[PDB]
């Protein structure tokens, strides 16, 4: 896990005639049967290897080996080679990554229970246990389970567990290329500060702008260029900002690259939101500028 | 083949001799650009010719210099150090960086304003990120996260591609506290208008790989969800084509987890990359490598259980872009099978030698999806404990994609799933026994061990306490004529 001890060890086995050994991936449950072929030459069982082949042992079927399936299946007839066999799987499943089956990050509870008790976390997720259901479990369920076969590993968790269990705000009106990016980042910064906002990616479109606590349209450089003289209301755009003015929403435009059309030209509708006061968007200070707007938003 | 090589080392040589023998900064600039230059040529060939060059570069100790250029004063100095930085981080200059150059990228993260700048050092993490766990998470205790997360906040083309793919590298070759630090730090939100951003297809590609890389930590997929991110991820992979991209080993073993990582966005980012991937390999003679892998498998998977039509048609591109025939999708009506829809499944899930033993059983849909740990054992000739697991790991993931619709009568199996998305594997159980939703608040642990099948004791205990919490003269006629 270190830099500095991996290019030592490296070094010194590089002095000398043996092969380094790549090292592991630490995602375990997501090995195939190459990953468990390369921890078997670096465990030294080489001579299992053609047998865990020719069983096809995965990552999982390796973490949740058992006992018989070793002493049967896959010929390791001594129980002192077993053992030892068990030995290395620990180690291996104290050094894992079981974040894609762990979903309450249980290996650190168990670890900060005990640093050997980190082994048991994919036999626990296995079982589909997590840090809510650990109130609930009996000895025999983990014994028979979670293959936790030491008693006093399965006292000292069940004590253990059972000691310690126990309408958007802001709408987005923008331009297919030009307001993109602005939206994306009026979004996001909103979102940052607690404001929860929805951009989409007609029917729909009259509900999300009702909706919409508060109706932020986005001025980019020509973004009313389509909506300008669009008074057959054929522009989608347009059925947000009429929607908006509809609903009379807190509309507070920001200002970049573009200017207040004439309102002669545009209906009476958007006449009227012309008079709104807008926020010049800056990109050398675009977190000052979204805290202006929050500022003189609610 | 290298005659290249063998007149351009020597070019390399004077080159940094007259860089290092360079005081002002202005032949140093001059110098550091012939240098990069050279390197952008010889990529433009040669994955061995870069190679050659980065290893001379090492041997000379060319990277040290960079880095005390990149402490220098002189900014210009630094911006051509950076260009070549970005371009000298190979696998074993990376190894260097990380051991000794590391600390000065910092310094550099904290200069912010610098367009080139952004993007040089922004290359630069991208390709430290790609290193190791150790250097990742030394990066993320610095501001390496905060300066990428600036960046992003730009607006530049480049600086914003190598930030994705920053973001990407990191992602994977991270670990579970990087995620978490990633996630605390709100990485997918900063994610989404790199993806967004309707500019360029590869900076939405790589920032929705980022994202289902992301995803497939499930212990972090609730505030996934909650950035939203992940829903731009499907209709980009729809919209966008492999063959553009792609014509524009590690990698690929991490991107398996993604196609095996039962979510729909992950697993359609996973197959658009491997069929980009395997478009490319096939352009070469070299396709083993998915099977060494061991991919096929998972894209015949994939095809068989596909519930999305861009995901099922981007694994079938990848499977017949190589030599593997592509399975033809299952009937989700598992209780109606018949012998043939189960021999089907069974290449499918790749048990081709049990074939032969399943069709002289006669075994059909309803057998199937009884079937028990001894009838393995001992009537269709699966000695192998192993072998058995495997199997019923299989039958599982059968189970828990079925249509039990023909046999379920109280919908027994949304509920079921509503307790657990893998408890859905006992609907048929639950059904055969002749319980429903009515039924169940009697049911005992004896029982339901004995008849439904649920070996596991956890799962029984939490269906019985769960369910025993839940579940406790014609006004008009007509009159009409014949036609
Ligand atoms: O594949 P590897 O060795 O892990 O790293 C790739 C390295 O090669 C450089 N590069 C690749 C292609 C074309 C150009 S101009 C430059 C990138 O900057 C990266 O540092």
């Amino acid at each position: 896990t270190n830099g500095t001890k991996s290019a030592l060890a490296k070094r010194a086995l590089r002095l000398l005639g043996e092969e380094v050994p790549r090292p592991i991936l630490p995602s375990v449950p997501s090995w195939k049967e190459a990953e468990v072929q390369t921890w078997l030459q670096c465990i030294g069982f080489s001579k299992y290897c053609e047998s865990f082949r020719e069983q096809q042992v995965d990552g999982d079927l390796l973490l949740r080996l058992t006992e018989e399936e070793l002493q049967t299946d896959l010929g390791m007839k001594s129980g002192i080679t077993r053992k030892r066999f068990f030995r290395e799987l620990t180690e291996l499943k104290t050094f894992a990554n079981y974040s894609t089956c762990d979903r309450s990050n249980l290996a650190d509870w168990l670890g900060s229970l005990d640093p050997r008790f980190r082994q048991y976390t994919y036999g626990l997720v296995s079982c589909g246990l997590d840090r809510s259901l650990l109130h609930r479990v009996s000895e025999q369920q983990l014994l028979e389970d979670c293959g936790i076969h030491l008693g006093v590993h399965r006292a000292r968790i069940l004590t253990a567990a059972r000691e310690m269990l126990h309408t958007p705000d802001v709408f987005i009106s923008y331009r297919r290329n030009s307001g993109s990016q602005l939206a994306s980042l009026l979004k996001v910064h909103l979102q940052l500060h607690g404001f929860s906002v929805f951009i989409d990616v007609e029917d729909k479109l009259i509900q999300s702008v009702m909706g919409a606590r508060n109706f932020v349209l986005v001025l980019s450089p020509g973004a009313l260029d389509k909506c300008m003289q669009d008074h057959d209301c054929k522009d989608w755009v347009h059925k947000e900002i009429v929607t908006a003015l509809s609903c009379g929403k807190n509309i507070v435009p920001i200002i970049d690259g573009f200017e207040w059309p004439e309102p002669q030209v545009l209906p009476e509708d958007m006449q009227a939101v012309l008079t709104f006061n807008g926020i010049k968007w800056s990109h050398e200070y675009q977190e000052a500028t979204i805290e202006k707007i929050i500022r003189f938003l609610q | 083949v290298q005659d290249a090589l063998e007149r351009a080392l020597p070019e390399l040589q004077q080159a940094l001799s007259a860089l290092k023998q360079a005081g002002g900064a202005r032949a140093v600039g001059a110098g550091l650009a012939e240098v990069f230059q050279l390197v952008e040529e010889a990529w433009l060939l040669g994955r061995e010719v870069a190679q050659g060059l980065c290893d001379a570069i090492r041997l000379d100790g060319g990277l040290d210099l960079l880095l005390r250029l990149l402490q220098a004063p002189e900014l210009e100095t630094r911006v051509q150090a950076a260009r070549l930085l970005e371009q000298i981080l190979v696998a074993e200059n990376r190894d260097r960086v990380a051991r000794i150059g590391l600390g000065v990228i910092l310094n550099l993260a904290k200069e912010r304003e610098p367009v080139e700048l952004a993007r040089s050092v922004a290359g630069i993490l991208e390709h430290m990120f790609k290193h190791s766990e150790e250097t990742c998470q030394r990066l993320v205790a610095a501001g390496g996260l905060d300066a990428v997360l600036y960046w992003c906040r730009r607006t530049d083309p480049a600086l914003l591609r190598h930030c994705a793919l920053a973001l990407g590298n990191c992602a994977l070759h991270g670990g579970q506290a990087v995620q978490r630090r990633m996630v605390e730090k709100r990485a997918a939100e900063w994610l989404f208008p790199l993806a967004f951003s309707k500019e360029d297809e590869l900076l939405r590609l790589h920032a929705c790989l980022a994202v289902a890389v992301l995803a497939t930590n499930k212990e972090v997929e609730r505030e996934v969800e909650r950035s939203g991110t992940l829903a731009l991820v499907e209709p980009l992979v729809a919209s966008l084509d492999p063959g553009r991209f792609a014509r524009c080993p590690d990698d690929l073993q991490r991107l398996v987890p993604l196609l095996d990582s039962n979510r729909l966005e992950a697993q359609c980012i996973g197959a658009f990359y491997l069929c980009a991937e395997a478009a490319i390999k096939s352009l070469q003679g070299k396709t083993k490598v998915f099977s060494d892998i061991g991919a096929i498998q998972s894209l015949k998977r994939l095809v068989c259980y596909s519930t999305n039509g861009t995901k099922s048609a981007l694994a079938k591109r990848a499977l017949r872009l190589l030599g593997e025939e592509v399975p033809r999708p299952i009937l989700p009506s598992v209780p109606s099978w018949k012998e043939a829809e189960v021999q089907t499944w069974l290449q499918c899930i790749g048990f081709s030698k049990y074939c032969e033993s399943f069709r002289e059983q006669q075994v059909d849909g309803d057998l199937l999806l009884r079937l028990t740990e001894e009838e393995l054992q001992t009537d269709l000739g699966m000695k192998s404990g192993i072998t058995r697991k495997r199997f019923f790991r299989e039958l599982t993931e059968l189970k828990t994609f079925a249509n039990y619709s023909t046999c379920d009568r109280s919908n027994l199996a949304d509920w079921l799933g509503s307790l657990d998305p893998r408890f859905r594997q006992y609907t048929y159980g639950l059904v055969s026994c002749g319980l429903d939703r009515s039924l169940l608040h009697r049911v005992s642990e004896q029982q339901l061990l004995e008849d439904c099948g649920i070996h596991l004791g956890v799962h029984r205990a939490r269906i019985l306490t769960a369910a025993r919490e839940m579940l406790h003269t014609p006004d008009v006629f007509i009159s009409y004529r014949r036609n």
